[PDB]
């Protein structure tokens, strides 16, 4: 209309890219830390210029990220002021908001300073929450007009959890496979990074040897040939054994429900089973009728009747009676599945 | 026969669906005891089931008739009810007038399909009810 | 100013509320849209919800009239929802000219209370509707 | 009439006692075998008269059992001839019947003849099927006269499956607690007997040292400090793992169903939750009204008003706004869950 | 009337306060034992006055508890008289009551007397049943008058299990996260209290070395590096496996119970999916129509019949045919979820 | 018409037997490799003519299989041309089809060439997909006319997954038993074929010593002894743990769901329990009436009554009251639920 | 003995039973209250349960009249209305005024069994005035 | 064609739809079969489906008239009913007029991108009839 909507969408769009420019400059730090540690583990010492350059690139890409975070928060406050009638930047500052802001800056401010270089490097796998902020913005459910038009009648909330629940519901299985195969190479680098700054050798300080322990601990087997010694491995084993003692049941339920049943195609199968042998009781009926006629025929005729020819037919007559009841049981039971 | 210590069981079994204990069972009580179990058959089916229990035809069943019906009392799976149940599959529209062609077709096309000397032999021993109709009565020879 | 690359969204959103080709939003169309999401409201409730956007009283909503309600996008803050729901909770069904004598009782017994003489100023602020008969009016304060 | 039923009941009563006299003389053999083996293990040798006496009592008491089995089968054949019109011992001997009879005699006619004395002793834990034959005869459902009248209109068969499936239902939990604790002292004596006949002196030669392995194998834990070495423990561990990897999932369902309630009990709780704090909508409305009146009374009146006393009340107004929606959400959710 | 109700309420309040005063003097007796034992385990010996003073405070504070229990039971009998209307204290003493009273006194009378000082110390973790008595008296469900008139039309009994199965339903998850972490520091002090009186060292003589065994036994993993030696550890490791092989199947059910995802938002999601790509039937139809027209326009309306310019469109037509059916299958399948 | 349908049926019948002649000549190539390998593992060496003959029979019999595959594909293309109106061997070759045709020949072209003789021999357990092609052709559901005249009213496609999900439904349990006992002797020959080319001994080069590892890894127990020490065992153990940590959660559901009962055979049980002790409230009523009369008859009628004969009756009159409510609770539960 | 610091639960319970304040707690309120929890009873049963306490006979139960019913607090195991339930179980037709029916058999063959000659002593009290049976009256001794 | 060993399948398939002896299939048989399957179609839909196959208009379909439908075997990828089904999405008020404005909009606004001439030549050509109001007959060139 002019200063109504319009400008609001523009401010939203210019806020959206700030949470997207903080993902590249957040994952670049992790990549450089991993590369630097893996290269320095058995190569040039601290005196080399690589340990001075690659340890300052991270210190720069960790200053740019916290430069961007403040601007993103300022854009959020500006959207709050635009949406809700107010003209002061002090109105929208609750204790919870400022506490969350300081916590975010503290968490994103951890980086090795150009031993303790592993203590200050393990908790850098905490910038992985930015994926949630990227995903809640790159979704058409939270960015559309028909969505809100048909969802305003039911006063639901589009949190960072409703999108996750919908994504779990409509695309299950894959959201568990990615989560369970992108956690091995996060919880198996940590174990060796913890046991290499400590009592060395063993077999947990070798990649693909630490993906065996995590794979037989995630899976609830355990052997005992490889057990962590330091407290880092001893503490991450039961954190990969908790997430994995309740993640191997969801996938089993999904497998059980996936393509192992149907709803509208079972009517055809029920009709086929009804028209099959369950409707072949005529066979048993004819058997009983012909047997009971033949018994009389060969017991009241043919001069003298031998006992064998009578008793054979009579034994098979008693054989052919319970078969009719057995098929009638299934005939009556099939109607219980049509309710 | 069994002494009074083995007759209270039958007395309470009879009283299960006797309720008021008037000495006579009616189709109302039979419906009350049958609809509880889940099945809901037609009252005509109730009459059909109640026809083959008594000989006087009074429409009510006394204790001796119920006792001689219960005389089966488990392990009585023989030609008592199956011989009658294996007749509706070939019933001539509920009239007991099955044609010879229909009987021959049921004997030959469906079942063991025995040899000609045993399939075309339906004419043999068919002299029972020589008028032309074949009702349920010829099973007396069995 | 809105452009043509961001107006098709609103056009199709309006189309969801008008299946046929007419440019008039009807109560029948709202009834058809509802009753499929789960809730079944009274037609009087439909009239109440539909007269809150209508400006000329014709009973139909045009796209410009619908855009002023689409303006309040997804933030769920303030707006005219709570300012009416609080009154609906406080008042009764079709209260209209409520007695408001129990206003002090409602303010004191339920929730935090104010000074005894404080409620007098609040009561005296409803001079728009003559003397007494407090209604949804006099809410121009917010 | 009376005779045709009284005679049948007389045969039933005189038949049901044979399967009961075949239980004492079947468990006595197992008891004497266990006592004799445990005595001979580390005590009086074969030269002692005990090894000739107690090994002959079993060989004598195994004659009465297979003498009683034949008479019980004769009573069954007599009943099958009384109920169905026929007079011949040759009719009604179907192919299945004679095979089952010879199999029963073969299974019940194994005993140590007065080394191989442990080969011919562990398969004596097979006379435990007689408990089923006793239980299907000491059940009121199969023996009373109140049933067979209400239980015949539904054509249900009172075999040895229906009684078990009813006893699993009316008295669950206990039928598993007396089955998972009466199997330890059957599958833990077997391992000991198998590994004391191979000149082995491992840790699992004590009873309390073998009730540990079965308890951590039944339970799906496994440690590896003691593992069986012969081909008997290797295999009885497997047959106690299979029966026990699908028996611990049946008691969890029962305990979960017992840690819950019924509809007539949850109706009162639903009413209480409806009348509880979910009725603070009045509180929230009063809070909002009070705050919006204080805002005006503070900003317009009282000469000149400072900004702090206005912004404080406005911030608390924004705090109080969303509580109403948060409680209306619970109201709607409770209404949805009420039906 | 007023008196007959006020007097009862006063007696109820006195009973509640006596029941509450027995928790402080019962949980003070389990702290001094822990402090004294874990102090004497490597510090001031029996000759020190501490081993007498701190062992006498427990034996003194165990007098007040069993002096309070008797008076609480006397108040219970008085309330029985008031509610029922009897004038004799001999009447209201059934065998069950007189047995339970002496059982309670016996259980609460165990304390070390100022070696056997661990045998008489382990069973003191039995006064933890008093939490049930404290909790069943502080619940508004059992202590109110609004939830006693409408809650009586269903004749529901407000015993000590209804409150527990209500606090398992209205606040689940937390009642398990408290029970699963208040039992580690009860079943991991016991192991090191049992394996020090007989054995020594064996790794599991440190608290952080015994919270590892219980964590990988509670969790059904098992490793085999540390296993208990005495019977105390060998029994508690099983009583922590039984309670924990059926407690991890409840929290998974609770966490997956959020798959319901409400019922007022699944309708909105279904509407979104219906208006989404499941309405590309128009696109498929347009593709089919245009590819049908192009074949004719290219083969008949052209002077030269080029095979490469007609077979391409024809195979793309065959490609476009089955897309329509593949989308109409999902269109039909989406309807049963709305039933 | 008659000619069209007859010719189509003839083409289908002459195409059916090619996938059946490709099964004998495909499963004959997996037997000779096994026999040759497990013979050469400790017997006649390469200089023997057996290693030149039996290694040439496989390389000869692998020609007939890939000769038959091409003819079967040609028959499929001919059926496609007969079905859809078109006269060209081209056109029908879609991009997906030309790739799936070559992948099959690539997979079936692997065979040892007359060390690497195990590398080129392990992946020959891939011709086991032909069983699906045979089974989808020997099914009456896919080959009939009744279940094509009535099965097309629901637009359901009889692909190669509907048959499998129908066999899993109508014959469960057995389709899991065959699958779980025909995989041991496929995944336990592989381990000893992998651990003999590099390592030796370790009791993983004996078949009965390798059917133990797979059985205690499939069941998710693990022991610690007898663990693979090469990259083949270390991977196949994981691939038999994944398939088996979700295959033991299906058979448990089946065994717990195996026809406990239905409505027809539970209405009788409900009636039995209704006529049972749920209807002995007359007993409690008679007890109460007799007791309340005896109280008066022993108090007032007696000239001088004693306490021991008046409170003895009262303390069980209190017992005879709550029993009535305790049975009425079960009466209400039975009359409300499990109708 | 009661005090204002504790007389609020009874008042809020009364407000729970009686929505609007008009002094009527008749069938209209109790019907809705019971139907909210389920177990829909017959209106005759509502009248029977509503006349269980009354002093003026107007069909309205006041707060003082409701307090004597609220006095039946927790510890539900008591000797109130259990006798009524027992008599209802042992009631015949509409009054159960028959000549003891099978009271002798009930006393001498159910539970612990009684004396054969004690039935006359038990029925000696009877209706006192000769009005059939006790009809839940004449229970002062009981 | 196929010998008698391959005609019993078709005979029993035909008898599946026709329970009664007469070899005439009508609306009642299709209604019973389709309601047994589960779907609930309109009677007019049954009439349209019957009229689709018959060649004489008698209202009954014979075995020779049913062999042409049975010739349509499984043949997943088919090109017979899809061309008919891809017309209701463009049906013009049931009559299927397919106006030029509707056809041009369907071809241009939604579907595959094409030039204005390349998307309007078919409408301009109108090679079905040329008079206007294109019916379903335009698919004859196939
Ligand atoms: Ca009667
Ligand atoms: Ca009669
Ligand atoms: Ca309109
Ligand atoms: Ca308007
Ligand atoms: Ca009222
Ligand atoms: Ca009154
Ligand atoms: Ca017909
Ligand atoms: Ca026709
Ligand atoms: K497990
Ligand atoms: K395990
Ligand atoms: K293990
Ligand atoms: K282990």
């Amino acid at each position: 209309i002019g200063y109504k909507l319009g400008h609001r969408r523009a401010l939203f769009e210019k806020r959206k890219r700030l949470s997207d420019y903080a993902l590249i400059f957040g994952m670049f730090g992790i990549v450089v830390m991993v590369i630097e540690t893996e290269l320095s583990w058995g190569a040039y010492d601290k005196a080399s210029l690589y340990s001075l350059a690659l340890k300052c690139l991270i210190s720069l890409s960790t200053i740019i990220l916290l430069g961007l975070i403040i601007v993103y928060h300022a854009r959020e406050i500006q959207l709050f002021m635009v949406d809700n009638g107010a003209d002061d930047w002090r109105i929208a500052m609750t204790y919870e908001r400022i506490f969350f802001i300081c916590l975010e800056i503290l968490v994103c401010a951890i980086h090795p300073i150009p031993d303790v270089d592993i203590i200050l490097s393990i908790p850098m796998f905490l910038r992985l929450y930015l994926i949630a902020r990227v995903m809640l913005l790159h979704s058409k459910l939270f960015t559309d007009a028909s969505s809100r038009s048909i969802g305003a009648l039911n006063k639901i909330n589009f949190n960072t959890r409703f999108v996750m629940k919908t994504l779990m519901t409509i695309c299950p299985g894959t959201v568990l496979l990615v989560f369970s195969i992108s956690l091995w190479i996060i919880a198996a680098w940590t174990v060796r990074a913890c046991e290499r700054y400590h009592d060395q050798q063993d077999v947990t300080s070798n990649f693909l040897g630490a993906m065996w322990l995590i794979s037989i601990t995630f899976l609830s087997i355990g052997y005992g040939d490889m057990v962590p010694n330091t407290y880092c491995g001893k503490g991450v084993c039961l954190l990969t054994g908790i997430m994995g003692a309740g993640c191997t049941a969801l996938v089993v339920a999904v497998v059980a429900r996936k393509l192992e049943l149907t709803k509208a195609e079972k009517h055809v199968h029920n009709f086929m089973m009804d028209t099959q042998l369950t409707k072949r009781v005529k066979n048993a009926a004819a058997n009983v009728l012909r047997e009971t006629w033949l018994i009389y025929k060969n017991t009241k005729l043919v001069k003298k009747i031998d006992h064998a020819k009578v008793r054979k037919h009579q034994r098979k007559f008693l054989q052919a009676i319970h078969q009719l009841r057995s098929v009638k049981m299934e005939q009556r039971k099939l109607n219980d599945q049509a309710n | 026969q069994l002494t009074e210590e083995q007759i209270a069981e039958f007395k309470e079994a009879f009283s299960l669906f006797d309720k008021d204990g008037d000495g006579t069972i009616t189709t109302k009580e039979l419906g009350t005891v049958m609809r509880s179990l889940g099945q809901n058959p037609t009252e005509a089916e109730l009459q059909d089931m109640i026809n083959e229990v008594d000989a006087d035809g009074n429409g009510t069943i006394d204790f001796p008739e119920f006792l001689t019906m219960m005389a089966r009392k488990m392990k009585d799976t023989d030609s008592e009810e199956e011989i009658r149940e294996a007749f509706r599959v070939f019933d001539k529209d509920g009239n007991g007038y099955i044609s010879a062609a229909e009987l021959r077709h049921v004997m030959t096309n469906l079942g063991e399909k025995l040899t000609d000397e045993e399939v075309d032999e339906m004419i043999r021993e068919a002299d029972i009810d020589g008028d032309g109709q074949v009702n349920y009565e010829e099973f007396v020879q069995m």
